[PDB]
């Protein structure tokens, strides 16, 4: 919600966004529309740093993990101080 | 447009005055018959024939003794820019028409990433006279209907 | 086959049915029908104006050096005047009439036959085609009609190619000859053939 | 022997040898015709 | 056809008078863009022909050419001269304001009626003897206009060329500079 | 008994896709998913190669044009 982080239905499950998020955002979770029976979801986007590696590693045809920058909080804004 | 013709222009004959003038001057310093005597005559007489040659050509000089081109296209003076321009585009297209022949003759291969960087000689040997006729060659192209696509643009 | 090029094989295109087939078209101008197609009259109209165009700029000088009749040379003749001749007007009249019988000619590549029905008489039978594209002989074009359209065409055609190629290259040698030497083509050969191995180009530059 | 041609025929070492060969021609004819600011044949 | 060997532009199908396959532009294509040419193309044909003569036999004449014959409302006391006679009215304001209401309400009579064919062919006041009695001979009747009046249209472009190409002359007297010396005065001159 | 659905292989197809990198492009089929719930079954090959590198993704039936 600081960033707002969506997937959509091209996703093909293979689990390399949620294992490229450096602040643990994206998670896996049942499906039944690919033959690996499982898409990514986002249920802790307040941590979301904004780091676009998450979807440097969706290897679908545009993009299957798609983030949109808002507001900034003071960890969306990674301040250690 | 009041240039005057260059064989005619004073300040032109002047230019090629002092210009002599001056390589004379940093001519009488060493001896009459050493290497550097000679190298600076011979370009003394490298000048002299350029002013003639550009006082025999037609070519038209302002106020400055410099020559001007007349590019406007007046058949009076079609050497200047008309002429050396066909010469030009005849040869501009020789390398484009060659160019396009290679691509589209190795582009049916397993890979035409390697038979670019690693040029095929040989078949650029029988291609690089092809653009001796591309004026030709390409108007039937376009007649034909094969110089350009219309709607399949990428990948294939 | 007897190629151009004794070792080298013709192309595969040039099968040969064309007379004049030494197997020589080097940078592929000709792999296509339809550009093969209207290449053929091409030579074809070529040669024929250049065979009566070196005949016409040989007889002239030819006819004046000797002393039999007198006209300038064909280099020269472009500023030529006897009377009633604008070269303003003849250039248009000569556009109008070559225009004329030029297009009625694509006409007919462009569409056999469709040349000679039509309303104006008397003349809409032999304008039909000769039954080959270029050679038109009919009742009036050939009125010696002295073809059978098929077995001569192989081997005199032949003979007209080869006259032709022959004519075109001849033409060529007179401009680049005039273009150096200054002077007629039969001089060119009278003077080269007073001292040859002193009168060549290797001297004319 | 192979291998050296195919290394000649790689697309830098012809630049060098076409570039190369097309800077001679340049300067050879600057050397016969130099000055040349018009093309007074025609 | 027009141009022997070419396949009619398919919408010239003849359905028409003085139609000859001739649409390089395809101008033609829409029906009512189709119609409405027809129109300007008769009464362009229409005009002309009344023009030409009208043009010519005062040259033929000791009146002025077509270009004289508007030169006196040039200057601001002109007085008009028919055979001649300095008509009264030949002011320019006066003929211009008899020229401006009789041709817009005639010519808007034609703009308030829509046959169409009428528009093209009304006939009627305009047919006091009936030629249009003979179908067949009315319709080789449009042909004759037709065909005549592209060629007055011609003429008239002819005309007026050689007005820009030689100002201040006449068209018979073109012609008889031609006919000095057809050789030596031709359109091979002006360029 | 129901035969394979969409094309069945080597066919050669165009892309409709808009977003995607291959628009108005053509690939080829390798293989297509027989399972009806799978929502983008044909799995097209390329020949070029897109920003990531990638040349292959699925794809939806109506975004498959069967040229031939
Ligand atoms: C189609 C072939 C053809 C060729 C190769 C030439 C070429 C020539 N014409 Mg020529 N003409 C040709 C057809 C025609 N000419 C003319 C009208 C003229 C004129 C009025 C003149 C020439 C002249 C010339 C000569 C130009 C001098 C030169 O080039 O210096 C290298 C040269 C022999 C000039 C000339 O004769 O100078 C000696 C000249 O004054 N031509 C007409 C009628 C419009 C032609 C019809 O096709
Ligand atoms: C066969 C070679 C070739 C051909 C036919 C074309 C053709 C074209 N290019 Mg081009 N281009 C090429 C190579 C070529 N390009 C290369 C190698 C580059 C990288 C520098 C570019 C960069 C380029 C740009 C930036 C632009 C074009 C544009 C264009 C178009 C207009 C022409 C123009 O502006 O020329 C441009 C000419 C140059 C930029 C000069 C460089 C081209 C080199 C000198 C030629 C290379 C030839 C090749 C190496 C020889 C192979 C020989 C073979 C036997 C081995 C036209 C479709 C323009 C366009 O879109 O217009 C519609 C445009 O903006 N091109
Ligand atoms: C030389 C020779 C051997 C031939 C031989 C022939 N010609 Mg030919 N021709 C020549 C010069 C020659 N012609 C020249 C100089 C012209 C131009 C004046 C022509 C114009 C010409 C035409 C227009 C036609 C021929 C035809 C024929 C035939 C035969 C193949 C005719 C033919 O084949 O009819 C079937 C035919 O149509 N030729
Ligand atoms: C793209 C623009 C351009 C154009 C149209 C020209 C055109 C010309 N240059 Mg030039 N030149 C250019 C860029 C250009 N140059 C650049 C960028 C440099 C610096 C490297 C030079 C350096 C240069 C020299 C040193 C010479 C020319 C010469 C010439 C003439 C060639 C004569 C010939 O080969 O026959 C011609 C007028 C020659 C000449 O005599 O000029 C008149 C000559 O000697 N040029
Ligand atoms: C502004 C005048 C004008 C207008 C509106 C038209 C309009 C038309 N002409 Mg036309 N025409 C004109 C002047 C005009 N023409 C002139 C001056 C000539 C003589 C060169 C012709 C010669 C001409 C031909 C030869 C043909 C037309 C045809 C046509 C019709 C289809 C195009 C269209 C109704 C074509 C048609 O279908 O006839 C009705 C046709 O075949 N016209
Ligand atoms: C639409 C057709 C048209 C138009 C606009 C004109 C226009 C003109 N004509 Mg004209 N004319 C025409 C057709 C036309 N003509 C035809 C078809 C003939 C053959 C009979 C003539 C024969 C003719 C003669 C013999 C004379 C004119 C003259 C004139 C001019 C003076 C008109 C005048 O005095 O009052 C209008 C006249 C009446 C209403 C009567 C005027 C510019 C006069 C002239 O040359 O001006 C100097 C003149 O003397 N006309
Ligand atoms: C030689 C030229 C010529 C010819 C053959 C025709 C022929 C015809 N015109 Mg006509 N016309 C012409 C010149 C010509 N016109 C000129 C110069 C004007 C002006 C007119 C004005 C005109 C009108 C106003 C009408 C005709 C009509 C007619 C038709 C029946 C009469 C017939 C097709 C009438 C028609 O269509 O009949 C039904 C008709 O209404 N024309
Ligand atoms: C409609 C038929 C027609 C006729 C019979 C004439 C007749 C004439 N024109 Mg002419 N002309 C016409 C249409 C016509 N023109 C048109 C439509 C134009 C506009 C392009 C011209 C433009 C024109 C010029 C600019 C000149 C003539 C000249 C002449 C005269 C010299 C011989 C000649 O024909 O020149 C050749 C005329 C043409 C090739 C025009 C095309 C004719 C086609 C067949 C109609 C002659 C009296 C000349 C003159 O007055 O001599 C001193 C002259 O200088 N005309
Ligand atoms: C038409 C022609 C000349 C016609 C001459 C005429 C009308 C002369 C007219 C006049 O003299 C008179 C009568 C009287 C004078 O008072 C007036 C003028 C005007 C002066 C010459 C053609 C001359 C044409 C020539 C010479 C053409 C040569 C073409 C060659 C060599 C092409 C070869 C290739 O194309 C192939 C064959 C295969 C490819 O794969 C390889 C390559 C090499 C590309
Ligand atoms: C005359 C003159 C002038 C002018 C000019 C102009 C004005 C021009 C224009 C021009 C134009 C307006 C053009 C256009 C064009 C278009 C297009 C479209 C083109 C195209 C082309 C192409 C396409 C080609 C291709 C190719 C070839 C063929 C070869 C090479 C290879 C390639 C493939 C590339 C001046 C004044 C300067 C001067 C004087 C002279
Ligand atoms: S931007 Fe960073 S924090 Fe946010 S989801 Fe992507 S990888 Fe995780
Ligand atoms: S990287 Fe893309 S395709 Fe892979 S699991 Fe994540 S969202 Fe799905």
């Amino acid at each position: 919600m600081s960033h707002s982080v969506k997937i959509y239905d091209t996703c093909i499950g293979c689990t390399q966004c949620v294992r490229a998020c450096p602040t643990d955002v994206l998670e896996m979770i049942p499906w039944d529309g690919c033959k690996a029976k499982q898409i990514a979801s986002a249920p802790r986007t307040e941590d979301c740093v904004g780091c676009k590696r998450c979807e440097s590693a969706c290897p679908t045809d545009f993009l299957s993990v798609r983030v949109y920058l808002g507001p900034e909080t003071t960890r969306s804004m990674a301040l250690s101080y | 447009a009041g240039l005057t013709p260059c064989k005619e222009s004073k300040a032109f004959a002047k230019r090629e005055k002092q210009s002599v003038k001056k390589l004379n001057s940093s001519l009488k310093k060493y001896a009459p018959d050493s290497a550097p005597a000679l190298a600076i005559q011979a370009t003394i007489d490298k000048t002299k024939r350029r002013f003639e040659n550009y006082g025999k050509f037609g070519l038209l000089c302002g106020s400055d003794g410099l020559p001007h081109l007349i590019v406007s296209g007046d058949q009076r003076h079609w050497g200047e820019f008309i002429t050396p321009g066909v010469l030009f585009l005849y040869i501009a297209g020789w390398i484009g028409w060659v160019g396009r022949s290679y691509l589209i003759a190795v582009s049916g291969e397993k890979k035409p990433a390697m038979r670019e960087i690693i040029i095929d000689v040989e078949l650029a040997a029988r291609i690089i006279p092809r653009g001796f006729i591309w004026p030709v060659a390409a108007y039937r192209e376009l007649i034909n209907g094969d110089l350009v696509v219309d709607d399949a643009d990428i990948g294939y | 086959r007897a190629t151009w090029l004794p070792g080298l094989d013709p192309p595969a295109y040039l099968d040969g049915t064309l007379p004049g087939d030494y197997g020589f078209d080097p940078l592929g101008l000709g792999e296509q029908p339809e550009d093969l197609k209207w290449y053929v009259q091409a030579e074809l109209v070529h040669c024929r104006f250049a065979m009566a165009g070196v005949a016409g700029i040989l007889g002239t000088d030819l006819i004046r050096v000797s002393g039999i009749g007198n006209l300038p040379v064909w280099f020269e003749a472009g500023a030529t005047k006897f009377d009633f001749a604008n070269t303003t007007a003849l250039f248009f009249v000569q556009l109008l009439l070559m225009g004329f019988v030029e297009t009625k000619r694509y006409m007919d590549f462009v569409s056999p036959g469709s040349q000679a029905k039509e309303g104006t008489f008397l003349g809409i039978e032999a304008s039909l085609e000769g039954l080959q594209p270029g050679y038109p002989g009919g009742p009036l074009f050939n009125p010696m009609g002295l073809a059978k359209d098929i077995e001569n065409a192989n081997e005199v055609k032949l003979k007209e190619i080869k006259n032709g190629r022959l004519a075109m290259v001849a033409m060529l040698g007179f401009i680049v000859q005039a273009s150096v030497t200054h002077a007629g083509p039969i001089d060119n050969l009278l003077t080269h053939l007073s001292d040859p191995f002193n009168k060549n180009i290797i001297h004319a530059l | 022997m192979r291998d050296i041609k195919t290394y000649l025929s790689v697309a830098p070492v012809l630049s060098t040898l076409w570039f190369g060969a097309l800077a001679g021609l340049l300067i050879e004819i600057n050397r016969l015709f130099p000055d040349a600011l018009s093309f007074p044949f025609f | 056809e027009w141009f022997p060997g070419q396949p009619r532009p398919a919408h010239l199908d003849g359905s028409s008078p003085g139609d000859f396959g001739f649409d390089p532009l395809g101008l033609a294509t829409v029906p009512e863009n189709f119609e409405r040419f027809k129109e300007s193309e008769i009464y362009h044909c229409r005009w002309a022909m009344l023009c030409v003569p009208g043009v010519l036999v005062p040259e033929a004449l000791g009146l002025g050419n077509w270009v004289k014959a508007q030169e006196w409302a040039a200057l601001p006391d002109g007085q008009a001269t028919y055979l001649g006679n300095p008509v009264p009215w030949g002011n320019l304001p006066t003929i211009l304001a008899i020229e401006f209401l009789a041709i817009a309400f005639a010519e808007q009579q034609r703009t308030m009626e829509k046959d169409p064919e009428k528009k093209k062919y009304p006939g009627g006041a305009f047919d006091p003897l009936g030629f249009s009695k003979d179908p067949a001979k009315f319709e080789e009747l449009k042909l004759k206009e037709i065909k005549n009046g592209r060629l007055a249209m011609l003429a008239f472009v002819g005309f007026c060329v050689q007005q820009s190409a030689y100002p201040g002359t006449g068209p018979l007297e073109n012609l008889a500079t031609h006919l000095a010396d057809p050789w030596h005065n031709n359109i091979g001159d002006i360029v | 008994k129901p035969p394979p659905r969409g094309p069945k292989r080597g066919t050669k197809v165009k892309i409709l896709r808009r977003e995607s990198y291959w628009y108005n492009g053509t690939g080829s089929v390798v293989t297509v998913d027989q399972d009806p719930n799978t929502r983008y079954p044909v799995v097209v090959r390329f020949a070029k190669v897109n920003y990531a590198g990638v040349s292959t993704n699925n794809y939806a039936l109506d975004e498959i044009k069967e040229v031939a």
